[PDB]
C-alpha cells in the first residue's frame, strides 16, 4: 500500500508522484505514523488516470484541473470539457505554428554536401 | 582482577547462562507476558477510550487486515464508555457493578492492530499523568514530612484513605497536635494542590486509589518486560560476538561493534513478533548485521561518509576483488564502471574517497625521531608578499589619499574598506554625503584619472606584483 | 557598444542573451574595460541567426548548432539539411503523438452537456 510498488505496478516513478505531491496535483494522502505514506485505491486511481493524462499529451496545469474534479461525487463535465477544447486549440495552434516553420525552412538547403569553400546562400539569407 | 575491558565483559556475559530452543520460546513467551500485561492493563485506563476515538477518526481518512474491520471493532469501546459513566462517576464511585462494567470494558480490548508509533502515546500519557501524581504526593510529602515536625510514618496512614476531599487536610490537625497548628501558613499550597488532584480525578473520571493500582500494575509489568528483555539480550550475547567475526577490520574496535549489535538485538526484541514460529537467532542476524554496517558506514571513518556511499563502495570493492581474481591485473575503473552500471566520473568520485587520513604520527622516515606534522604545508599562509604588502600598500594609500585634500578621498576609504569596518556602495556613501550616486561615481572616476597617469602613483604602480 | 540598441535589433532582452553567453554555443565577446559586452558586425550576424531561428524557425538545440557551425566559418548546407530532417521526423512523430492524443480525446471526452445530470463517468472512463 505504499508509493513506490504502487508506481512500480502503475509503472509510475516515485520522483513523479513526489513532485506531484510537492505542489498542489494530488491530494495529501495519510501519515502512517512512520517513514512511509500509505494509498487509498481512490488515491491510485487518480494517480493512474494522472499518469495516463500526462503520457498521451496533456499539460499538468488541466491535468490537474482534471484531477481536483475527481473522486468527488459532483463531476461537473462541461466546463472542463471546453477547457480541453481550449487546450487542443492551443495544441493545434503549436501545430500550425511548428508546421509554418517546417514548409518555411525546407527549401533552401541542397547543394555544398560540406566542402571548405566559404559561400554559403542560407545564412546570408535568413540574416 | 585484570585491566581489558573485553574480558571481564566476556565474564560477564559467562555469568549468565544461555538458552536452549525450548529455553529461547520460554523467554519469548515471558516477553509475550511482559507486553500483555500492559496491554490488558491499559484497557482499564479511561484515556484509552479516547485514544481508540483518535485512532479510529485517524483510519477514518485510509499481511493486513481489510479496512472494515479498523472502522466497526474501534466504536464498541466508546459504546462501552458512554454507557459505563453514568455508574463509574455518577451514583457514587464505590460500586460492584461498575467494576464489572468497567471489565467488560476491559474484555473486549483485543482488537490491537499494533503500531509502534501507536504504542508510544499510550505509555507517554499514562506516564506523564504518573508523573504527575508523584510529584504531587512529592510536594505534599514537602510540606508536611518536612515541615510542622511530624515524620513519614504520620503522612501514609491518612494518606492511603481517600486523597479525594478536604478530610485529609484537617486529619493532619488532629485531636491535640501542638505543632501542627499552623494552618493557614500551610494550607495556600496544599488547598492550590487538592484542586489540582481534584480536576485531575474528574478528568479521568475515578478515584485515586484505583488509578494508583493501575500505575502499580504498569510499573509491575513494565519491570516483568524488562527482566524479560535483559535475560533475553544476556543470553545472545554469543551471537554478537559470533557474528562480529566477518567485520573484524581495522576502521574500529571490537567493543563498538558488539555495543551496536547489543541495540540492534534490542530493537530486534520488540521487532520480533514470535508467533510465525522463527528463531530469534535467524531473524536478529539481519539486524545485527544493519547496526554492524551502519556503525562502519557511521564510525570507522575521518570523513563520516553515508551508508549509501559505503554500500557502492563496498559493492565497488567486491567487484574489484572479482575482476582481480578473474584477470590478476590491477582493476580499471572501466571495466567496475561498467559493471556497476554507473558513469565513471562518479566511479573515480566515491574511488577518490578510499579511507581515513593518515594519522599525524605515523614514521614516515626511516627513524622514530620525526614523525607527521613536520610536513604539512600552512594553509593561511603569510608570505614575505602577505605578511609585507598588506601594510606597505595601506602606509602607501594613507600616504597617497591625505594628499587628497577634499571629500574624493574621504568617499573613496568607505568605497572599498580603508580603514573602515563596513564596506559600502555608492547609495550608503551617498546618505552621508551626496545621495545621488552620480555624483559619486564622477568623483572615483576623477581620482581615477588622477591617480592613473605615471607621475607620482609610480608607487603605487610598482605594487601590481 | 553595449547591448541595448543591438538588444532592440535583434528582438531580445538582456537576460535570454545573457543565458545565452552563460551556455555552451556562443562565442565569449568582448569586454569594453567596464563588464558591459561588446557586440561586433560578426557577432551581430551571429545574434541574428541565433534570434532568427529561436523566436522564428527553430528551438535552442538546433539554434545552437547552427551558431556553432557558422564561427566555423565554413558553413555547410547539407549538415544543416540531415538536421533539420532529423527535426522535422522529431516534430512528425510530435505531431502524430498529439494527433493520436486528440483522436483519443473525441473518442473518450463526450458527454451530455450543461444541464442537471451531474457526475459524468467520463473521467472514470479515461482512467482505465
Ligand atoms: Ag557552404
Amino acid at each position: 500500500m505504499n508509493i513506490s510498488d504502487v508506481a512500480k505496478i502503475t509503472g509510475l516513478t516515485s520522483k513523479a508522484i513526489r513532485f506531484y505531491e510537492e505542489k498542489g496535483l494530488v491530494t495529501p494522502p495519510m501519515r502512517s505514523e512512520n517513514g512511509y505514506r500509505t494509498y487509498t485505491q481512490q488515491h491510485l486511481n487518480e494517480l493512474t488516470l494522472l499518469r495516463q493524462a500526462r503520457q498521451v499529451g496533456f499539460n499538468l496545469e488541466e491535468s490537474g484541473e482534471l484531477v481536483n474534479l475527481f473522486n468527488d461525487p459532483q463531476r461537473h463535465s462541461a466546463d472542463v470539457k471546453r477547457r480541453t477544447l481550449e487546450k487542443v486549440a492551443e495544441i493545434e495552434r503549436h501545430i500550425e505554428e511548428l508546421q509554418s516553420m517546417r514548409d518555411q525552412l525546407l527549401a533552401l538547403a541542397n547543394a555544398c554536401p560540406g566542402d571548405d569553400s566559404a559561400d554559403c546562400p542560407i545564412i546570408e539569407n535568413l540574416s | 582482577r585484570t585491566t581489558d575491558p573485553v574480558r571481564m565483559y566476556m565474564r560477564e556475559m559467562g555469568t549468565v547462562e544461555l538458552l536452549t530452543r525450548e529455553g529461547e520460546i520460554d523467554i519469548a513467551k515471558r516477553i509475550e507476558d511482559g507486553i500483555n500485561q500492559v496491554q490488558c492493563s491499559v484497557a482499564e485506563y479511561p484515556e484509552a477510550i479516547t485514544y481508540l476515538l483518535e485512532q479510529y477518526d485517524r483510519v477514518e481518512a485510509e499481511n493486513s487486515i481489510d479496512p472494515e474491520l479498523a472502522r466497526e471493532k474501534f466504536a464498541e469501546l466508546r459504546a462501552q464508555y458512554v454507557v459505563t459513566r453514568d455508574t463509574i462517576k455518577a451514583k457514587g464511585r464505590s460500586h460492584a457493578t461498575a467494576q464489572e462494567e468497567i471489565l467488560k470494558l476491559s474484555e473486549v480490548f483485543k482488537q490491537f492492530r499494533l503500531v509502534p508509533k501507536q504504542f508510544d502515546y499510550l505509555v507517554n500519557s499514562m506516564r506523564v499523568m504518573m508523573d504527575r501524581v508523584r510529584t504531587q504526593e512529592r510536594l505534599i510529602m514537602k510540606l508536611c514530612v518536612e515541615q510542622c515536625k511530624m515524620p513519614k510514618k504520620n503522612f501514609i496512614t491518612l494518606f492511603t484513605g481517600n486523597e479525594t476531599s478536604d478530610t485529609w487536610f484537617n486529619a493532619a490537625i488532629a485531636m491535640n497536635k501542638p505543632w501542627s497548628e499552623k494552618l493557614h501558613d500551610v494550607s495556600e499550597e496544599v488547598h492550590r494542590a487538592l484542586q489540582k488532584l481534584q480536576q485531575i480525578e474528574e478528568e479521568t473520571g475515578l478515584t485515586i486509589e484505583q488509578v494508583k493500582d493501575i500505575n502499580r500494575r504498569m510499573s509491575i509489568g513494565e519491570a516483568k518486560a524488562r527482566r524479560a528483555k535483559k535475560e533475553m539480550v544476556e543470553a545472545n550475547l554469543r551471537l554478537v560476538i559470533s557474528i562480529a567475526k566477518k567485520y573484524t577490520n581495522r576502521g574500529l574496535q571490537f567493543l563498538d561493534l558488539i555495543q551496536e549489535g547489543n541495540i540492534g538485538l534490542m530493537k530486534a526484541v520488540d521487532k520480533f513478533e514470535y508467533r510465525r514460529g522463527y528463531k530469534f537467532s535467524t531473524y536478529a542476524t539481519w539486524w545485527i548485521r544493519q547496526a554492524i554496517t551502519r556503525s562502519i558506514a557511521d564510525q570507522a571513518r575521518t570523513i563520516r561518509i553515508p551508508v549509501h556511499m559505503i554500500e557502492t563502495i563496498n559493492k565497488l570493492n567486491r567487484i574489484s576483488r572479482q575482476m582481480l581474481q578473474e584477470m590478476g591485473r590491477e582493476p580499471t575503473p572501466e571495466e567496475l564502471a561498467e559493471r556497476m552500471l554507473m558513469p565513471e566520473d562518479k566511479i573515480r568520485k566515491v574511488l577518490k574517497i578510499a579511507k581515513e587520513p593518515i594519522s599525524m604520527e605515523t614514521p614516515i622516515g626511516d627513524d622514530e625521531d620525526s614523525h607527521l606534522g613536520d610536513f604539512i604545508e600552512d594553509t593561511t599562509l603569510e608570505l614575505p608578499l602577505d605578511s609585507a604588502t598588506t601594510e606597505s600598500l595601506r602606509a602607501a594609500t594613507h600616504d597617497v589619499l591625505a594628499g587628497l585634500t577634499a571629500r574624493e578621498a574621504k568617499v573613496l576609504r568607505m568605497r572599498f574598506g580603508i580603514d573602515m569596518n563596513t564596506d559600502y556602495t555608492l547609495e550608503e556613501v551617498g546618505k552621508q554625503f551626496d545621495v545621488t550616486r552620480e555624483r559619486i561615481r564622477q568623483i572615483e572616476a576623477k581620482a581615477l584619472r588622477k591617480l592613473r597617469h605615471p607621475s607620482r602613483s609610480e608607487v603605487l604602480r610598482s605594487f601590481l606584483d
